[PDB]
This record gives C-alpha cells, sequence and structure tokens, in this order.
C-alpha cells in the first residue's frame, strides 16, 4: 500500500548523438552553461535527482536561465533559484519537460559543446533524452508483422521487410538514448519517415534529430512518431520486400513490433 | 464455478495461433485494471471475487489429450492442473483453490510447491537445461495426462505460457519455435527477467505514471551470463517486452 519515497538517485543524461549532459569545464560556480559532451566518469557529468522534482550536479540545481523559447540551462543554487527553473519532469516519450513553461530540454545540435536550451516541444530528436548509468545504445533485432524483421538495404536509405537472419548486418539496429533508430555499422544513419501523415514512406536518412526521425516504442507494441502520432506499419499488399510507411494506429498485427535484442 | 477459458491446439497450430492464444490470456487476467505506463497491474487479492480468481486454460496435444490448468488472476500464477477426471494441487495448496476448482475430478496434493527453484529441485533438474517448443510442450502434455514426470513437465507448460504472457520476449522465442519447429534451452537473460518479474513490477510502480528513470536498477543476465542493470523503463521495456504487472505498490 502507497509507493514508498524513494531516496535521491545519481544517473547521466544521454541525448543526441549519444553525447551527454554535462556542466562547462566542471565548474561548480553558479550560472554555468549546460552543455554537451562525451560520455565520462567526470564527477559533473553525474545528475542526481530528488523528489523535489530537481536535478542537481555538485549540489547545484540544473535551472532554467529563463523561462521562455531559447533560454540556456545552467546550474545554480537552488535556495536562491526560482522555484520552476529548477522543476522537471522525465517522460517514457524520453522528454525532459518544465512543467510551468511546458518548454522541453533541446540540443539544436550533437557537436559536443553545444549548450543545451529550453524550447518549444516539437517532439524533434533533439529533444529525445535518456536518463540511465547504461549510456551505450541497444542494438536489436526488429521483428514484425510475418516474423519478418526490417532491413536495411543497398545504399541505406531503404527499408524493406525480409525474413529474419540474426547475422545479416543490414538487420542490426542501435536503439539510441536520443530516441532515434541507427543503422548498427552506421549509427550516422536514422531510421527516418518522409512525412507525418498517413501512408507516408519510410527510408534512411542521415541523422539530423528531425521531428520525422523520433521514434517512441509504445508499450502496446507500437512504434510511433511523436509528432505525428501515427505508427509504423507494413503495407500488407507487397508480395516480397513489403515497405513500411506511417499509418494511423489500427491495432493489427503489421503495426505490431517486438525489439529482440541480440547483444543488449 | 465456471469459469472462462482459452485454448490452444497443437494439431495444426501456426506461430499466428499461438499469437492469438497470449492474447485471450491477457485480456482474460487483465480485467477490472488500472494500468502504469501502459502495463495493466493484475488485482490485487482483496478485491477479486472468487468467482473470477481464477481462469481455465486448454491444451491439447498432437494426439488429442487435453490438460486443463488454473491461472491465478492475481498474480498470473499457475495453481493447478487436471486431466482424466484426475486434479492436481501443490502442498501450498490455499482451501480456496481445491474448494472451487475442478469439482468432480479426484483431486490430488502434491508432495512440491510451484517454485521455480522446488519445481527445478522436484524435477531433477535446472531450467536451464530443459528444452521448450512445439515437440516439447506436445511431450509435456501426455506426461501429464499420464500423471508421470509432473515436476519437470510443469516447467515447460509454465514457461510456454505464464512467462510468454508476462514477456512478450519470451512470446517471440517460443512463436519462433513454432514457426519452424524446432527446441531450445532458455538463455541467461530469458531466466533473468523470468526470476525478476516481481523487482521490475516494483520499479516500474514506484516511479509512477510516466515517470521514465528507476530509483533501484534491476539486475538481468546477458547471454554470456554477464551483469546488467536497466535503469529506465525504456530499457526494461526494449529488452523484455514486458507485457503485465504484479501488484506491489500502490503509488
Ligand atoms: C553493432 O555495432 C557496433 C559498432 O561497430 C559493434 O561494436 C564493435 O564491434 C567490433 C567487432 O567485434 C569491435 O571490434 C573488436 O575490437 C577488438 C579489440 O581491438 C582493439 O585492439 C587495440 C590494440 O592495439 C586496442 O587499442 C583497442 O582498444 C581494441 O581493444 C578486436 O580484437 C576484436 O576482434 C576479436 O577477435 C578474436 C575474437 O573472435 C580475439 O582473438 C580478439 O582478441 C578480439 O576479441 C574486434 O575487432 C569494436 O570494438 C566494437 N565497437 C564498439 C564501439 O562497440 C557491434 O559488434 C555491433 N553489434 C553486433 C551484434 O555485431
Ligand atoms: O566543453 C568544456 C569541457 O570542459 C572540461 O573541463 C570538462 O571536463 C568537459 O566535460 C567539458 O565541460
Amino acid at each position: 500500500e502507497t509507493c514508498a519515497i524513494p531516496a535521491p538517485f545519481t544517473r547521466r543524461i544521454v541525448g543526441r548523438d549519444g553525447l551527454c549532459v554535462d556542466v562547462r569545464n566542471g565548474y561548480d560556480t553558479d550560472g554555468t552553461p549546460i552543455q554537451l559532451w562525451p560520455c565520462g566518469t567526470q564527477r559533473n557529468q553525474q545528475w542526481t535527482f530528488y523528489n523535489d522534482k530537481t536535478i542537481r550536479s555538485m549540489g547545484k540545481c540544473m535551472t532554467a536561465n529563463g523561462l521562455n523559447s531559447g533560454s540556456y540551462i545552467m546550474i545554480t543554487d537552488c535556495s536562491t533559484a526560482a522555484e520552476d527553473a529548477t522543476k522537471w519532469e522525465v517522460l517514457i516519450d524520453g522528454s525532459i519537460i518544465n512543467p510551468s513553461s511546458g518548454l522541453v530540454m533541446t540540443a539544436p545540435s550533437g557537436a559536443s559543446r553545444t549548450t543545451l536550451l529550453l524550447e518549444n516541444n516539437i517532439h524533434a530528436a533533439s529533444q529525445g533524452w535518456t536518463v540511465s548509468n547504461d549510456v551505450q545504445p541497444i542494438a536489436t533485432l526488429i521483428v514484425g508483422y510475418n516474423e519478418m524483421c526490417l532491413q536495411a538495404n543497398g545504399e541505406n536509405n531503404n527499408v524493406w521487410m525480409e525474413d529474419c537472419d540474426v547475422t545479416s548486418v543490414q538487420q542490426q539496429w542501435a536503439l539510441f538514448d536520443d530516441r532515434t533508430i541507427r543503422v548498427n555499422n552506421s549509427r550516422g544513419l536514422c531510421v527516418t519517415s518522409n512525412g507525418y501523415v498517413s501512408k507516408d514512406l519510410i527510408v534512411i536518412r542521415k541523422c539530423q534529430g528531425l521531428a520525422t526521425q523520433r521514434w517512441f516504442f509504445n508499450s502496446d507494441g507500437s512504434v510511433v512518431n511523436l509528432k505525428s502520432t501515427r505508427v509504423m506499419d507494413v503495407k500488407e499488399s507487397d508480395v516480397s520486400l513489403q515497405e513500411v510507411i506511417i499509418f494511423p494506429a489500427t491495432g493489427n498485427p503489421n503495426q505490431q513490433w517486438r525489439t529482440q535484442v541480440p547483444q543488449i | 464455478i465456471d469459469y472462462p477459458s482459452v485454448s490452444f491446439n497443437l494439431a495444426g497450430a501456426k506461430s499466428t495461433t499461438y499469437r492469438d492464444f497470449l492474447k485471450n490470456l491477457r485480456d482474460r487476467v487483465a480485467t477490472g485494471t488500472y494500468e502504469v505506463n501502459g502495463l495493466p497491474v493484475l488485482r490485487r487479492e482483496s478485491e477479486v471475487q472468487v468467482k473470477n480468481r481464477f481462469v481455465l486454460v486448454r491444451l491439447t496435444n498432437y494426439n488429442g489429450d487435453t490438460v486443463t490448468s488454473a491461472v491465478d488472476v492475481t498474480n498470473l500464477y499457475l495453481v493447478a492442473f487436471s486431466a482424466n477426471g484426475n486434479s492436481y494441487f501443490f502442498k501450498d495448496a490455499t482451501e480456496l483453490q481445491k474448494s472451487n476448482l475442478f469439482l468432480g475430478t479426484t483431486q490430488h496434493t502434491l508432495s512440491f510447491t510451484g517454485n521455480y527453484d522446488n519445481l527445478e529441485t522436484a524435477a531433477g533438474t535446472r531450467r536451464e537445461s530443459i528444452e521448450l517448443g512445439p515437440n516439447p510442450l506436445d511431450g509435456a502434455i501426455t506426461s501429464l495426462w499420464y500423471d508421470g514426470g509432473v515436476a519437470r513437465s510443469l516447467l515447460v507448460l509454465i514457461q510456454m505460457v505464464p512467462e510468454a504472457a508476462r514477456f512478450r520476449y519470451i512470446e517471440q522465442e517460443v512463436r519462433r519455435s513454432l514457426q519452424q519447429l524446432t527446441s531450445f534451452t532458455p538463455n541467461a537473460l530469458m531466466l533473468s527477467m523470468e526470476n525478476n518479474w516481481s523487482s521490475m513490477s516494483l520499479e516500474v510502480q514506484l516511479s509512477g505514471d510516466n515517470v521514465s528513470p528507476f530509483s533501484g536498477t534491476v539486475q538481468l543476465q546477458n547471454y554470456d551470463h554477464t551483469p546488467r542493470l536497466v535503469d529506465n523503463f525504456e530499457e526494461l521495456y526494449k529488452i523484455t517486452g514486458i507485457a503485465i504487472l504484479l501488484f506491489r505498490c500502490v503509488a
């Protein structure tokens, strides 16, 4: 009865292109901006989440310099900070949002040193974050519809459904922490949708953190495109190499996907 | 009492049919429930009226043999099974069970309990070395129908049904086992998620609906047997494909 209150835990923040969120140069001085940087052990890269909805490194709370689109994030004293620029929420869809303003943490680019900011929630992949101590992406087999697998073929620009062969490098995907899906041995390529409308095809584009490349693996078995609320669908009509597209949720089998981790 | 049923016939059974089976199974027990993060939490014991506490599963082997098992809707546990007029219950069998299950059948109490470790010892072998799949299942029914090697046989049923309903990862493995009639032994990861269902249930509930991170981490095994710890829902799901939650917290 009644969920016991958990103690403050320490984890890191993995986001765009796999980079970690860390305080610039490890300066614990109030006002220091928050930025991206390769994931290491450096204490300043560690964040402790308290029940007060506040996350803080080296004692200082993660604060939103301002509460409007464009304001940068930085650390500062919790006792003197604003009671809203210090409150954050971590959602399963991979969304880190500030309750009051409704703006979400964003990463304009995947280049380390990039200062993180508060922006309007457009569900782009630049707003996709995953907080955990395990900073690596999960390599897996994307099984679907007819026991076939999602296979990247040719010049890694197309994705067809073909008989599952675990050893086929073209059937191995890396579930990145920024909520994007990429080619295991070509993590620069992201599974992308050609649009936000039903029947819109699905191909392989360069990873740029667009709203067209942000996917959410719903617990119901479906994979959704947060921005369009459309899910991945397998064109039944096709005999072979059936293509995948984004179609309104229906519940049918060809909209079911099981991530079978081959390594973890 | 008359409890709802879900049946699965091995004779000419496809991977799809199996999938449909595990579907009806979940619906039957996930009734009257509030869900967290999309996953339903089995009704507490003090909420399920006896009339809807157990669900009957009907599994038939290639030669027509039919064995029925009663699963507790509150924990998705297998509590007893009956075949050819006879029924069996584990040593810990609560009056509730015998009192309401398989009335009209010669009931029997077993010399062991339904623990993965108890079953394992009674069986004389460990889950890790037991084969699962179409044949093992078929041969498992026959064995129970003839009240022989009941222990080791129960381990096949358990992993191929309740567990499958729990973890979609298992559902897959088994599904593939039917699709190309072969056999497989559970790997380190599989058994790893089997033994931590409760922990996962705890972690998920504590954080509450939508909250992604876990206050604590779940210990899972990798194929090589290398320790692995998931600290966030998505991670847990993506890896296990969990479908049902066991009430532990209340949030
Ligand atoms: C998904 O995609 C990722 C990204 O590519 C893959 O991960 C890489 O996998 C490769 C393939 O195994 C890894 O390479 C291995 O590197 C071993 C170490 O080599 C280095 O030696 C120098 C010494 O000068 C060191 O300085 C380096 O730090 C490295 O240690 C290399 O030895 C190994 O070969 C193996 O051969 C036999 C075993 O069969 C042994 O005798 C030998 O010692 C060694 O074990 C590989 O070449 C690479 O490190 C991985 N990179 C990353 C970033 O993860 C995944 O493999 C893909 N997933 C799947 C399922 O394939
Ligand atoms: O980009 C500035 C860098 O400064 C370093 O001192 C620090 O260790 C890095 O994590 C990063 O913050």
